[PDB]
């Protein structure tokens, strides 16, 4: 068999950047057996090269590939926002089937954005099963660094939430962040005050978003 | 006292095609078994049917000889009962084959620098060949559903592909020169004798 | 018009059978090199098994005896059968065509998951979340449901900007639970009607329901 | 080369019954299939070439049938001198003449449960650096049998050597012996030590045990 | 009536050569194709080369190509084998086959008795004998016989007077090379205190004999 080899694991770079990801495989095979694959989060992968150096239909010209023998290249200039995803090379020498690679992340960087902070107290509907949950919303920020601390009646509460950060947006390059807190409805009312703190780099200082049960 | 030519099917300095591959009908002669009686390591050789010790001391009614080229990674298909685009698409043996098979690393006489894209093999087909088929056809094939009409387009490919034959590429992207020996007995006067 | 619309798979218990299908629009399988890969979640892609025009058969090692792939050309679509599932085979199956030196493997299937384990299947509960007192957000919380995945869209897919749907989380209970939002502006909130569409194949469990301030 | 499968492995029968060996090839060897027959410490012998000829002083209780992949080895009437192995033996590609793995036909008994003992290593032994813990299983059958050791609850792997001997002239049995070996500062560091025997004739797993230095 | 008898087996290192031999009786060797098959301890059969009739034709399995020269001698009636490069995964018995020559294929009619070839980079080494001493209706206690080289060994009980219930098992080849195996007998609990049992060692290949007497702890 052939195994294949990508670098680097991850890369990080802001929008109109050069990348270079790069490929090898074990065995010096021709430079028409390998093909390069973008896969966007959520989606099947799409081929982009094919024979390492031709471009396959409706693929922009900033993707070009280069390489024979044991060092394969994937190019990608005028990096744009949509460009997030992780990207292998495969290839189909060693028939019948193919060899894909590790795969190459490619992140994408931008300047800071502050959330939007939304709270939702737990709907009627669900307080009559026995649960309540307290959902707060972090709404398009950068980075992905960001702290969420629940306040209920000033209390931190630990053990007690979930968080749940998005993949980077294809247009603004942001994130989305979603802690739920969920505690019974015995103990939902004996508390009053439920918060949701938000540290972030974009806030000069934390930002909190409460309400009260009954108002 | 006519001898049969194998001189001209190993010692040639050109091979063919593996989708085109050649045959030489060889009859009436006596057959030197030598070019493969002793074979050094360095040579693939797989008898099938037949045991190559016993062949000079039998008669057949003709031998053919298959020659072509394929890639290192491809001669394990050269063989009864096997499937692969090479198997099934360019030179298929039967089941009950009755002969040996003989391939070589010929990377010193086949491969260019710049590349040797003169060998040919078939990609698309729309059914597996039968045994001893040859297919020389060059017809756009079609993959979709919309007629070709020979034009090479979305499903629509041309039927062949190069090998590019380069020396510095792995053993299994090297091209290997394969002969094929055919031992056919049927009712007929068997004129291939040994000696 | 080149479509590969995959179906059939979900919660399959360990050792038991399913089968996958890829139904090919414009695209023949009988005439092309069809193959199913996989990728276990989280990892890589793993090319699983291939099938010639001329009908040769070829399967990975991490699938031999146990993965059978065919076809029918009346239906024109392609087949996976899979036995003795455990553990490793959870993937999102994919069924794309190969053009091998002439192409790659251009067109692939959206991908169907298959999750082997050993419990029940929980239909969701979908619970709203009504805005509070510049701009507005809104809606709903898809809680309690196995396994993998759900799909939430709103308007029935009319409403795509704006739309925030987040990963599922596995709490302790087992369960999973997963969040999809849409920030809309305030001014259009009686007059625009919003309604979030949660489908759970396992479970064969669609709910739409409706999201509008308290 | 040309894989070469026997079924079943090892099958036991009585004197006087009909034994049919089984025998398949990965590609079609047309009718050359030869049957050999091979006692304990002794050369094999030629029984059937080409799938069914019978060879000279063979007794004609011996018979082979089948063509292509499935070939077919019948004994008619068992007899004593007739529990062995039997290997069939491929001669289609001459140049690349393989084996099967072998069937042993052993002497068919009723069920016998091993008894299991346990010997801690030797004082003897102690003092050159080494410990070699011993586990026994006495007479039993058949000879599937599963030898599990476990040191202070905790099970062991890749520190074991098992050995079985042949079916005893006299009960038809088997016996078996576990050795496993640590070092002398890997013993020390340890109380309980115990082998788990899993057998056909047991209720349930049978465990023997010892404590170091009691 | 056809015999095959073979020869030049023996303990060999690594990398070193050794030759064999196969007298043929009661039959025409020099019409015939001769054989080579090789079956590893435990493991099944393997052919590994092929000569002529007359000794001018030469085949050789791929696990033993360019490492091993098989020739032929008809004037002497013996068939013989080179083994140059010898391999740890070279031992094995090696036979000697008579090709059936009655079929366009080969098929080996008649073998001979078998030689083995044991390929190791151990030298010769006695065994130690350690007690199984019985746990403190019947009970079990035997000997080891570790570290020892090369094979066999033989183990007799009270000089040979005690053979019901004793099981000498196969030796293992251990991680280091050396073989071990153990002895085993069950007898009556009662006799634990009344009877000495005494295991009678024996390794010819080192000269080493051990009488280890078996007692309770």
């Amino acid at each position: 068999e052939i195994v294949l080899t990508q670098s680097p694991g991850t890369l990080s770079l802001s929008p109109g950047e050069r990348a270079t990801l790069s490929c090898r495989a074990s065995q010096s095979v021709s430079s028409s057996y390998l093909a390069w694959y973008q896969q966007k989060p959520g989606q099947a992968p799409r081929l982009l090269i094919y024979g390492a150096s031709s471009r396959a239909t409706g693929i922009p010209d900033r993707f070009s590939g280069s390489g024979s023998g044991t060092d394969f290249t994937l190019t990608i200039s005028r990096l744009e926002p949509e460009d997030f995803a992780v990207y292998y090379c495969q290839q189909y020498g060693s028939s019948p089937g193919y060899t894909f690679g590790q795969g190459t992340k490619v992140d994408i960087k931008r300047t800071v954005a502050a959330p939007s902070v939304f709270i939702f107290p737990p709907s009627d509907e669900q307080l009559k099963s026995g649960t309540a949950s307290v959902v707060c919303l972090l709404n398009n920020f950068y980075p992905r660094e960001a702290k969420v601390q629940w306040k209920v009646d000033n209390a931190l509460q630990s053990g007690n939430s979930q968080e749940s950060v998005t993949e980077q947006d294809s247009k603004d390059s942001t994130y989305s962040l979603s802690s739920t807190l969920t505690l019974s409805k015995a103990d939902y009312e004996k508390h009053k005050v439920y918060a949701c703190e938000v540290t972030h780099q974009g806030l000069s200082s934390p930002v909190t978003k409460s309400f009260n049960r009954g108002e | 006292t006519n001898l049969c030519p194998f001189d001209e099917v190993f010692n040639a300095t050109r091979f063919a095609s593996v989708y085109a591959w050649n045959r030489k009908r060889i009859s009436n002669c006596v057959a030197d078994y030598s070019v493969l009686y002793n074979l050094a390591p360095f040579f693939t050789f797989k008898c099938y049917g037949v045991s190559p010790t016993k062949l000079n001391d039998l008669c057949f009614t003709n031998v053919y000889a298959d020659s072509f080229v394929i890639r290192g990674d491809e001669v394990r298909q050269i063989a009864p009962g096997q499937t692969g685009n090479i198997a099934d698409y360019n030179y298929k043996l039967p089941d009950d084959f009755t002969g040996c098979v003989i391939a070589w690393n010929s990377n010193k006489l086949d491969s260019k620098v710049s590349g040797n894209y003169n060998y040919l093999y078939r990609l698309f087909r729309k059914s597996n060949l039968k045994p001893f088929e040859r297919d020389i056809s060059t017809e756009i094939y079609q993959a979709g559903n919309k007629p070709c009409n020979g034009v090479a387009g979305f499903n629509c490919y041309f039927p062949l592909r190069s090998y590019s034959f380069r020396p510095t590429y792995g053993v299994g992207h090297q091209p290997y020169r394969v002969v094929v020996l055919s031992f056919e007995l049927l009712h007929a006067p068997a004129t291939v004798c040994g000696k | 018009e080149v479509q590969l619309v995959e179906s059939g798979g979900g919660l399959i218990q360990p050792g038991g059978s399913l089968r996958l299908s890829c139904a090919a629009s414009e695209i023949i399988v009988s005439r092309n090199y069809m193959s199913w890969v996989r990728q276990a979640p989280g990892k890589g892609l793993e090319w699983v098994s291939v099938i010639y025009s001329g009908g040769s058969t070829f399967y990975a090692d991490s699938v031999k005896g146990r993965f059978t792939i065919s076809r029918d050309n009346s239906k024109n679509t392609l087949y996976l059968q899979m036995n003795s599932l455990r553990a490793e085979d959870t993937a999102v199956y994919y069924c794309a065509r190969d053009l091998d030196v002439v192409g790659g493997t251009d067109y692939w299937g959206q991908g169907t998951l298959v999750t082997v384990s050993s419990a029940s299947t929980k239909g969701p509960s979908v619970f709203p979340l009504a805005p509070s007192s510049g701009t507005a957000a809104l809606g709903c919380l898809v809680k309690d449901y196995f396994p993998e995945p759900v799909t939430v869209s709103w308007n029935s897919g009319a409403l795509t900007s704006g739309v925030h749907t987040f990963p599922a989380v596995l709490q302790s209970s087992g369960l999973y639970s997963l969040s999809s939002v849409v920030t809309v502006p305030s001014s259009s909130l009686g007059t625009q009607t919003y309604i979030c569409n949660v489908n759970h194949k396992p479970s064969n469990t669609k709910v739409d329901k409706r999201v509008e301030p308290k």
